[PDB]
RNA sequence: UGGGAGAGGGUGGUGGAAUUCCCGGAGUAGCGGUGAAAUGCGCAGAUACCGGGAGGAACGCCGAUGGCGAAGGCAGCCACCUGGUCCACCCGUGACGCUGAGGCGCGAAAGCGUGGGGAGCAAACCGGAUUAGAUACCCGGGUAGUCCACGCCCUAAACGAUGCGCGCUAGGUCUCUGGGUCUCCUGGGGGCCGAAGCUAACGCGUUAAGCGCGCCGCCUGGGGAGUACGGCCGCAAGGC
């Protein structure tokens, strides 16, 4: 109901969730999904099924706005990083490109105990 | 077996059909040794589809199997504390053996007091979709794909 | 593995002090603003210590990059 | 005199990534987290997206088996101020040397005082789980502190667990940094393996744990005990 086309896909895997957001061609959350929305609580979501189901959630809501293209983004190193994007491709869309934006600093903030023990 | 991967036993075709599947279902149908009297039970159940049905009863057989045979199960494992029902791809081989297993099970499992009658029903019931034998292979299929999360699990 | 081309080898002579010839120092960072590795752009300990400022100089007045997005995975 | 390499030190100044917070857009129902979960956060709209701003702390790739420093320790970039050091020439002085009880200065982290700063992290602490019970390990929060200035404290597995200087005693190999006629030669560093030899053994082996000379420090069975007492030092903790 406001009709797009071409758009842009964020997957952000991690080990817990994959949470992927459909934007319009500059940014703009049209639609979106995750393990949760999909039915799977805990620890489920974080599976790579559950991506692709998230993925195709998100895909379906999509193409509802009259979607067709999709430039993807992946930030994180998830499990479902990989399916999402197996996901996005079989939906429909079109995946007219895929890049990988995961946040990395120069060095910044001290991370927590759990990710440290590092040198 | 550690050693080998043990070969399969291969068996004496049919007295009738010359069909090695049939001495199967005979073997599984038998109990404490006494193989004349499965044969005969399969056997007799074989002219009772052929009467109640004019279709030959060894392609009966073969369909009825066919339909019990499960493409998917869940085999159990352990990760990190904690047991999964891990979907498994069933080989060719475990489907004939579950399919024949299954439906003898399910015949003794049926009301009709004469073996043959039992083993006959179960079996036509069976290749036209129905009957026990075959929702124990759709359960088991739900069971699988049911559990598809924790299918990367591949085993 | 890595038997592609040094970069040195792959372009003829520079001077690794010019901070300002983009066309070139640009040719030192992988698919990302990333410096590049000895194995990769075989230069000698000295050489390659050079080149890091240099680079760091360009990409602080603005020829150059700091981090790229990767186009793939 | 000429020249070299360097995260050596101090002072300003700056750059980009990331986290947090605030503003705006767009967007729904979760997010987060774990072995599994809860606590928690979210329809006064979170999470995930895009734009803007604020702030603090650290400095990815290069960066190594690397480099510099007496040690502790030192990595974004620029400028200034500045210590050590290596090489070449063989130019000047003529032992002017070595070591070094006391003394003085330096001295990671935590900690202390006064005042700033505070994004992330996090003793204590508040909660959620686990458990036979957890004053824990896992999870959600979180104060001192971590950062700055000035002053103090003066400890450590402050380690190569090896004091400093000098001369002498096969080589092979890798590497950093000079000079040369540049396959290589000759210096100054960093590593391996090894002659002789040394060692209880492991190992060490022209960076010695070899062969020698000089000077300092220290040891003398374990426990009691780095305790008691005394002195000295410190705001205290406490140190010697
Ligand atoms: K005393
Ligand atoms: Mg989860
Ligand atoms: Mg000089
Ligand atoms: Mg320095
Ligand atoms: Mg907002
Ligand atoms: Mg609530
Ligand atoms: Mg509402
Ligand atoms: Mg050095
Ligand atoms: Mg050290
Ligand atoms: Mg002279
Ligand atoms: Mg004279
Ligand atoms: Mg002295
Ligand atoms: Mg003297
Ligand atoms: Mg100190
Ligand atoms: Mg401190
Ligand atoms: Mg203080
Ligand atoms: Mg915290
Ligand atoms: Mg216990
Ligand atoms: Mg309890
Ligand atoms: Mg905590
Ligand atoms: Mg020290
Ligand atoms: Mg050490
Ligand atoms: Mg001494
Ligand atoms: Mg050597
Ligand atoms: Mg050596
Ligand atoms: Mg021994
Ligand atoms: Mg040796
Ligand atoms: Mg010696
Ligand atoms: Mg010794
Ligand atoms: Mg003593
Ligand atoms: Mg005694
Ligand atoms: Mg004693
Ligand atoms: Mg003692
Ligand atoms: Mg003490
Ligand atoms: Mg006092
Ligand atoms: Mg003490």
């Amino acid at each position: 109901k406001r009709q797009v086309a071409s758009g842009r896909a964020y997957i952000h895997a991690s080990y817990n969730n994959t949470i992927v957001t459909i934007t319009d061609p500059d940014g703009n959350p049209i639609t979106w999904s995750s393990g949760g929305v999909i039915g799977y609580k805990g620890s489920r979501k974080g599976t790579p099924y559950a991506a692709q189901l998230a993925a195709l959630d998100a895909a379906k809501k999509a193409m509802a706005y009259g979607m067709q293209s999709v430039d993807v983004i992946v930030r994180g190193t998830g499990a479902g990083r990989e399916q999402a994007i197996r996901a996005l491709q079989a939906s429909g869309l079109q995946v007219k490109s895929i890049v990988d934006d995961t946040p990395v600093p120069h060095n910044g903030c001290r991370p927590k105990k759990k990710f440290r023990k590092a040198s | 077996a550690r050693r080998r991967r043990a070969e399969v036993r291969q068996l004496q075709p049919d007295l009738v059909y010359g069909d090695v599947l049939v001495t199967a279902f005979i073997n599984k149908i038998m109990r404490d040794g006494k193989k004349n009297l499965a044969a005969r039970i399969f056997y007799d159940a074989c002219k009772i589809i052929q009467e109640k049905t004019g279709q030959e009863p060894l392609k009966v057989f073969k369909q009825a199997v066919e339909n019990v045979k499960p493409r998917m199960e869940v085999r159990s494992r352990r990760v990190g504390g904690a047991n999964y029902q891990v979907p498994m791809e069933v080989s060719p081989r475990r489907q004939q053996s579950l399919a024949l297993r299954w439906l003898v099970q399910a015949a003794n499992q049926r009301p009709e007091r004469r073996a043959a009658v039992r083993i006959a029903h179960e079996l036509m019931d069976a290749a036209e979709g129905k009957g026990g034998a075959v929702k124990k292979k759709e359960d088991v299929e739900r069971m699988a794909e049911a559990n598809r999360a924790y299918a990367h699990y591949r085993w | 593995p890595s038997r592609k081309a040094k970069v040195k080898a792959t372009l003829g002579e520079f001077d690794l002090r010019d901070y300002r010839n983009v066309e070139v120092l640009k040719r030192f960072l992988s698919e990302t603003g990333k410096i590049l590795p000895r194995r990769r752009t075989g230069l000698s300990g000295k050489e390659q210590r050079i080149l890091a400022k240099t680079i760091k100089r360009a990409r602080i007045l603005g020829l150059l990059p700091f981090t790229e997005k990767l186009v793939r995975k």
